[PDB]
RNA sequence: AUCCGGUCGAUCCUGCCGGAGCGCGACGCUCUCCCCAAGGACGAAGCCAUGCAUGCCUCAGGACGCGGCGGACGGCUCAGGACAACGGUUGCACCCCCCGUGGCGGUCGCCGGACACCGCUGGCAACCCGGCGCCAAGACGUGCGCGCAAGGGCGGGCCCCGGGCGAGCAGCGUGACGCAGCGACGGCCCGCCCGGGCUUCCGGGGCAUCACCCGGUCGGCGCGGUCGCGGCGCGCCGAGGGCCCGACGCCUGGCGGAGAAUCAGGGUUCGACUCCGGAGAGCGGGCCUGCGAGACGGCCCGCACAUCCAAGGACGGCAGCAGGCGCGGAACUUGCCCAAUGCGCGGCGCGCGGCGGCGCGACGGGGUGCGCGCGAGUCAGGCGGG
RNA sequence: GGCGCUGCUGCAGUUGAAACGCCCGUAGUUGGCCCCCCGCCGCCACGAGGAAACGGGAGCGCUCCAGGCAGGUUGGA
């Protein structure tokens, strides 16, 4: 091409989206923000798509000019805008409050939360730098910058964060037997304990965990979160990040119907 | 694109030209338009174009779409440049504080 | 580094390469078929005048990845801007092994890679070979047949995107196999 | 225009290698700046915004005694020596690396001590000072650069010997 | 493009590769005479019906006892058999799928059912009778001669509510 | 997981010729009902009449105009190009990047004048323009401010090995230059994000009646140029580099993949067109504006073709949507609409796309009876639909 | 596809078409037996990571069907 992509055809969507391939030529691109592509979803296939407070794209544009949404305790007026992992989504009017989590096949879900906890976040400490006129700054997943960091925060942490002052509180150190979740590949949305780290020089390093029934999966290290230390720091689905295999996922599906 | 059909020669069908020191210059047409700036309205009033008093809200015109002055020095637009003054202050004060703290965290460590 | 220098008592007497080091740069001067006088970018040129001794006066770095640098890089008196341990470039990317195919090239080598190669309608292999192009340093000195490990810069010429970084001699008068490794 | 893509060369085997598409905005280069001797800079945009200053006619500049470590600013007087070719000495163009001729008057106050090189206060005791240029003028529109010493500066006052 | 262009089609019979062999020729006219078809296009549909459970279950039993595959796909082919009438409960194993003809598909056919419940005297009388919208299954009027009726569903097959014979 | 007819006076073989199946087009004949659905690609990337395919929001009743964002995405095609492109797999410690989302914000008293819309006059066949004059800004220009943009000299250890690495990398101090950017409604700058540029390894058509090929060709040194590395370019130095594990040359009615047709297993053939990537806009070149283009519903030139004209001049690019000519065995309406799916500005825009029309390319279901009730049609009301 | 008349699985070469007049010989292909419990290839298995549509395939009566992703706590494994 001769500049950058604005389209993005609905055969070529995220296929965890779960977009149906009849209804349209094209989906949403989302607008760059916080969060990646790849990685996220667009705000409207939240309140269109899943929860039918909108129905239709005209309709969910007017919403979000009164302001009924808030993300991280900020009104989004962008239906393109990409929300994804850790996100507090609050919706007032209907006295909903959710975080934004992956299911056990790499889906993302919404977990009801109290008043009592949507008033901080968990961000992944992406990269420590040195800015201008020499000073230090830490880098997360979700395009944050926090300057002068406590010395200890290192890499691959995990850091907590008040959603008003956007101050850090608390740090979660990456260590061996760490409660963690995996972020993306294939064992996304389930969670462990980790129980090897294995570096590569030149080369990526992979993280061995085990599940709370005592399965063992191994993924990159760019894919593990820590969630807290033996206990997680948030709330988590019901499923509690185990796994079925096809048989048991298909007897609760004949359950369904019964 | 295609110029010039001379310099003044046969050619031209047309010519434009302005009279310099004066069928005699008898007419005089009026200025349509009326000074709009806020200094434009005290170049023509003599008032000094510096004062605490500035606000000009003269209405004549002489009823001649055309007025809404510009440039002009009301209260709250002297409030609103004074508040963000007042905060780039704010920012640097926070700013500085912050650097000590580190300074001295690292000290103690 | 926890551990702190033990104790040999010939160490300042053994810095003579400090003279040797200083002499090679002297007579680099007298060399005047040469239309550049050649240096390390790292090293002021000022500190050879210096008697005091309390200035090092040659320039040198680990490329990591396990690979330690050779003495005789350490002890040379050449000037190379592509060596990896004495110059002004970097090792990442891909690191490989081959046979040294040709040296007839000025601080350049060609080398032979050989694989195989899977065809499943025959059920069978067949034998495939490529040539690479590398960068020699002087540090070095090879012979056709030897083994060399190269790792992957950035571009320096045409054709050459690796660096020699390790050798393991072979002995000449002795039969060429496939050697794929 | 000025080009450098490499779909107009051949192979590595010598093969005559086809062509593909036409000449691309993003592969162009330019015209070099041929500084010369003895004051404009021009501004060039470039990809992205990001301002080239490009001199033509420089002047003075500024020079650093490493040693001992005296840094004036000083006019540059007259290239002698030049690597690549003898035309670029023959035309007093200034590019990166060439030998000069720097004015010896803002270094005289450094006459007075000793221990101080007497090949560097001897080049002062008279009317010029042997340097070297440092800098692209012709990516950021200065010419600065270092005074020689070392065995750097015997090989280049041999290469300018009266012989 | 549009978007009709992403909507899949396939042929769903298979032709013989000797059209005049006498045997099979009046064997596939006893057939036409004993079920109400109309044409041997519907004898094709049928074969080709068999033809990919057939070679399901014979790429399950090259496999081992206890692989997933065979206890997942099998135990799915079982399950689906059973409920189409297809084949019947007493033979829940796997190696029982391939005695199968296709009279077994053709004996499910909403025009075969009806004739068994004598509510038509006949199969040509019940090709005619489904045309007329005069028959429901389950409540539900069924216009199609070919419809598959499911063994929860062969209970419950009657003339609709809504009907001149009613 | 199948064969059958044809050599003889008769017989057993080798061996081909012919028949029997599926798919894709074209031709012929014929056709009741309903659902789905391709449709000028096939050595003419030949030529085009007409209309439509890109607009939407700081300073006055409104327009108009100025200023701003977008027009580099979307649509079409397969001409070129065979160690390319393209597919998987690496790297940038050789790089550039608008919007958006976090940060950060220290810089050696309210200024000026003038341009368009518009008035008064004109030229010209028409294309298109001239002169004089009153008038604004979230437009410019200059700037009030706690010094700090690029580049440059010194600040490393002379077995071997945190700010941040596998890797001496990034910052800082200190001597010299320089005076950039941001400030008249406060933003220069920094991280991420998407996107791009190149780049490592493996795969990547046929012909030997094409056996030797190359000479910026292969390497080194130094400068220039570039966003940036690099024979990318230039000066100097050396003689290298590739090849029967098929180089070089020539040919292709050659775009690549994801895939598709056929059918025991192993295979054979095709990859125009839906998604991803590449390239082009009659053919060569050149360029401006911009973060981004070597842009063609932008500009300039040569060539080959057309257009209007008072003869002075002016002027064009359907391989966009319909439509036409030509060519061919071979391919549809010069319809309605932004209601949906999305994109730009926020309310509109949009031949993207949607809905109807023509449509036996092809798919799927049901009929032309049964022992006596239906469907195809007809007329009304619903439902659906901008 | 038939065609084991292109043959890797899997053709034919005394007489049906087909073994160079013969010997040497480089590239290529191939190479007896033996030590087990190290390294480096190949090879087998299991993982990680990257795209959907297509192709398989779990569940669901568009009245059936070619389809589609539905639906009545759910689901698109
Ligand atoms: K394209
Ligand atoms: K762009
Ligand atoms: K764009
Ligand atoms: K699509
Ligand atoms: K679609
Ligand atoms: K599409
Ligand atoms: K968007
Ligand atoms: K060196
Ligand atoms: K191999
Ligand atoms: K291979
Ligand atoms: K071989
Ligand atoms: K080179
Ligand atoms: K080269
Ligand atoms: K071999
Ligand atoms: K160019
Ligand atoms: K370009
Ligand atoms: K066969
Ligand atoms: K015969
Ligand atoms: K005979
Ligand atoms: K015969
Ligand atoms: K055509
Ligand atoms: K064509
Ligand atoms: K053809
Ligand atoms: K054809
Ligand atoms: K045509
Ligand atoms: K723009
Ligand atoms: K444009
Ligand atoms: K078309
Ligand atoms: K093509
Ligand atoms: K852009
Ligand atoms: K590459
Ligand atoms: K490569
Ligand atoms: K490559
Ligand atoms: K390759
Ligand atoms: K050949
Ligand atoms: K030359
Ligand atoms: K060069
Ligand atoms: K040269
Ligand atoms: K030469
Ligand atoms: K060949
Ligand atoms: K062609
Ligand atoms: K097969
Ligand atoms: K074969
Ligand atoms: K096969
Ligand atoms: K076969
Ligand atoms: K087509
Ligand atoms: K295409
Ligand atoms: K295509
Ligand atoms: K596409
Ligand atoms: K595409
Ligand atoms: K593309
Ligand atoms: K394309
Ligand atoms: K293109
Ligand atoms: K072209
Ligand atoms: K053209
Ligand atoms: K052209
Ligand atoms: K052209
Ligand atoms: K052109
Ligand atoms: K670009
Ligand atoms: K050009
Ligand atoms: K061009
Ligand atoms: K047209
Ligand atoms: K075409
Ligand atoms: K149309
Ligand atoms: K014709
Ligand atoms: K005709
Ligand atoms: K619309
Ligand atoms: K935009
Ligand atoms: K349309
Ligand atoms: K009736
Ligand atoms: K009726
Ligand atoms: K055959
Ligand atoms: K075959
Ligand atoms: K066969
Ligand atoms: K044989
Ligand atoms: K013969
Ligand atoms: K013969
Ligand atoms: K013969
Ligand atoms: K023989
Ligand atoms: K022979
Ligand atoms: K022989
Ligand atoms: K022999
Ligand atoms: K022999
Ligand atoms: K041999
Ligand atoms: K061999
Ligand atoms: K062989
Ligand atoms: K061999
Ligand atoms: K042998
Ligand atoms: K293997
Ligand atoms: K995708
Ligand atoms: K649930
Ligand atoms: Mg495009
Ligand atoms: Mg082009
Ligand atoms: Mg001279
Ligand atoms: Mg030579
Ligand atoms: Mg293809
Ligand atoms: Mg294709
Ligand atoms: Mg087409
Ligand atoms: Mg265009
Ligand atoms: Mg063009
Ligand atoms: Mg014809
Ligand atoms: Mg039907
Ligand atoms: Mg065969």
């Amino acid at each position: 091409a001769r500049g950058v992509r604005k389209h993005l055809k609905r055969l070529n969507a995220p296929k965890h989206w779960l977009l149906d391939k009849m209804g349209g030529i094209w989906a949403p691109r989302p607008t760059n923000g916080p969060h990646g592509l790849r990685e996220c979803i667009p705000l409207i296939l939240i309140l269109r798509n899943r929860l039918h407070y909108a129905n239709t794209y005209a309709e969910t544009s007017m919403i979000l000019q009164d302001k009924n949404v808030l993300i991280d305790g900020k009104p989004r007026t962008d239906p393109t805008f990409p929300v994804g992992f850790m996100d507090v989504f609050e919706i007032p009017k209907v006295h909903k409050t959710f975080r934004v989590l992956y299911d056990v096949k790499g889906r993302f879900t919404l977990v009801p939360i109290q008043s009592n906890e949507a008033g901080f976040k968990l961000c992944r400490v992406q990269k420590i730098f040195l800015g201008d006129k020499g000073m230090p700054y830490l880098s997360t997943h979700d395009a944050r910058t926090i300057r002068f960091p406590h010395p200890d925060i290192k890499t691959n942490d995990t850091i907590k964060i008040n959603l008003k002052t956007g101050k850090i509180d608390e740090w979660y150190k990456f260590d061996i037997g760490k409660i963690v979740m995996v972020t993306g590949g294939r064992n996304c949305g389930r969670i462990g304990t980790i129980q090897a780290i294995d570096k590569h020089m030149g080369s990526y390093t992979m993280i061995r965990m085990k599940d709370t029934e005592g399965t063992e999966f191994l993924t990159r290290l760019c894919n593990v979160f820590v969630i807290g230390n033996d206990s997680p720091a948030v709330a988590i689905p019901t499923t509690k990040g185990i796994r079925p295999d096809i048989i048991k996922n298909r007897e609760l599906r004949l359950r369904s119907i019964a | 694109k295609s110029i010039r059909g001379c310099i003044v020669g046969p050619d031209l069908h047309a010519l434009s030209v302005v009279l310099v020191d004066a069928g005699l210059t008898d007419v005089v047409v009026p200025k349509r338009l009326v000074p709009k700036r806020a200094s434009k309205i005290r170049r023509l009033f003599g008032l000094p174009t510096t004062k605490v008093d500035p606000k000009d809200q003269m209405l004549v015109c002489e009823l001649i779409l055309k007025p809404k002055v510009q440039r002009v020095v009301t209260d709250e637009k002297y409030a609103r440049k004074q508040r963000v003054i007042a905060e780039k202050k704010e920012i640097m004060r926070k700013s500085l504080q912050q650097l000590e703290e580190y300074k001295a965290l690292l000290s103690r460590m | 580094r926890h551990p702190l220098r033990p104790d040999p008592d010939r160490e300042r007497r053994a810095l003579e390469r400090a003279e040797n080091l200083r002499k090679a740069a002297y007579e680099m001067a007298e060399n005047q078929h040469e239309r550049a006088y050649h240096k390390q970018s790292q090293i002021f040129q000022g500190r050879f005048l210096r008697k005091d001794n309390a200035r090092c006066l040659r320039f040198y770095k680990s490329i990591g990845m396990g690979y330690h640098t050779p003495i005789t890089a350490i002890n040379g008196t050449y000037i190379d801007k592509k060596c990896p341990f004495t110059g002004n470039v970097s090792i990442r990317g891909r690191i490989l092994r081959g046979v040294v195919h040709s040296a007839k090239m000025q601080r350049s080598i060609i080398v032979r890679r050989d694989y195989l190669h899977f065809v499943q309608k025959y059920k069978r292999y067949e034998r495939r070979h490529k040539h690479v192009a590398a960068h020699l340093s002087p540090c070095f000195r090879v012979k056709e047949g030897d083994i060399v490990t190269i790792g992957e810069c950035r571009p320096l010429s045409k054709t050459i995107r690796f660096n020699v970084i390790k050798v393991e001699p072979v002995s000449e008068a002795a039969k060429k196999r496939f050697s794929p490794f | 225009g000025i080009t450098h893509d490499k779909m107009y060369k051949r192979s590595k085997t010598g093969a005559v290698q086809g062509k593909w598409h036409k000449k691309r905005k993003y592969n162009l280069g330019r015209q070099p700046a041929n500084t010369k001797l003895i004051q404009k800079i021009s501004t060039i945009r470039c990809r992205g915004g990001n301002i080239k200053r490009r001199a033509l006619r420089l002047s003075h500049g500024s020079f650093a005694w490493g040693s001992a470590d005296i840094s004036h600013k000083a006019r540059i007087l007259q290239v002698v020596y030049n690597s690549t070719s003898n035309e670029l000495v023959r035309t007093n163009t200034l590019v990166k690396g060439c030998v000069v001729q720097i004015d010896s008057a803002p270094f005289k106050s450094a006459l007075s001590n000793d221990t101080l090189d007497k090949e560097i206060l001897d080049q002062i005791r008279g009317d010029h000072i042997l340097a070297r240029i440092s800098s692209r003028p012709g990516q950021v529109g200065t010419a600065d650069g270092y005074i020689l010493e070392g065995p750097e500066l015997l090989f280049y006052q041999k290469k300018l010997a009266p012989k | 493009p549009r978007i009709s262009r992403h909507r899949n089609s396939s042929k769903t019979y298979s032709t013989p590769k000797k059209p005049f062999t006498k045997p099979r020729l009046d064997a596939e006219l006893k057939l036409c005479g004993e079920y109400g078809l109309k044409c041997k296009r519907e004898i094709y549909r049928a074969r080709y019906m068999l033809a990919k459970i057939r070679r399901t279950a014979r790429n399950l039993l090259t496999l081992d006892e206890n692989d997933i595959k065979r206890r997942f796909e099998g135990a799915a082919l079982l399950r689906r058999l059973h409920m189409l009438g297809i084949l019947d409960e007493e033979k829940d194993q796997l190696d029982y799928v391939l005695g199968l003809r296709i009279e077994d598909i053709f004996k499910r056919r909403l025009q075969s059912v009806i004739v068994e419940s004598k509510l038509a005297k006949s199969v040509h009388h019940a090709r005619n009778m489904i045309k007329a919208r005069h028959i429901s299954v389950g409540g539900q009027i069924v216009n199609i001669p070919s419809y598959m009726v499911r063994i929860s569903n062969t209970s419950r097959v009657a003339i609709a509510d809504t009907s001149s014979l009613a």
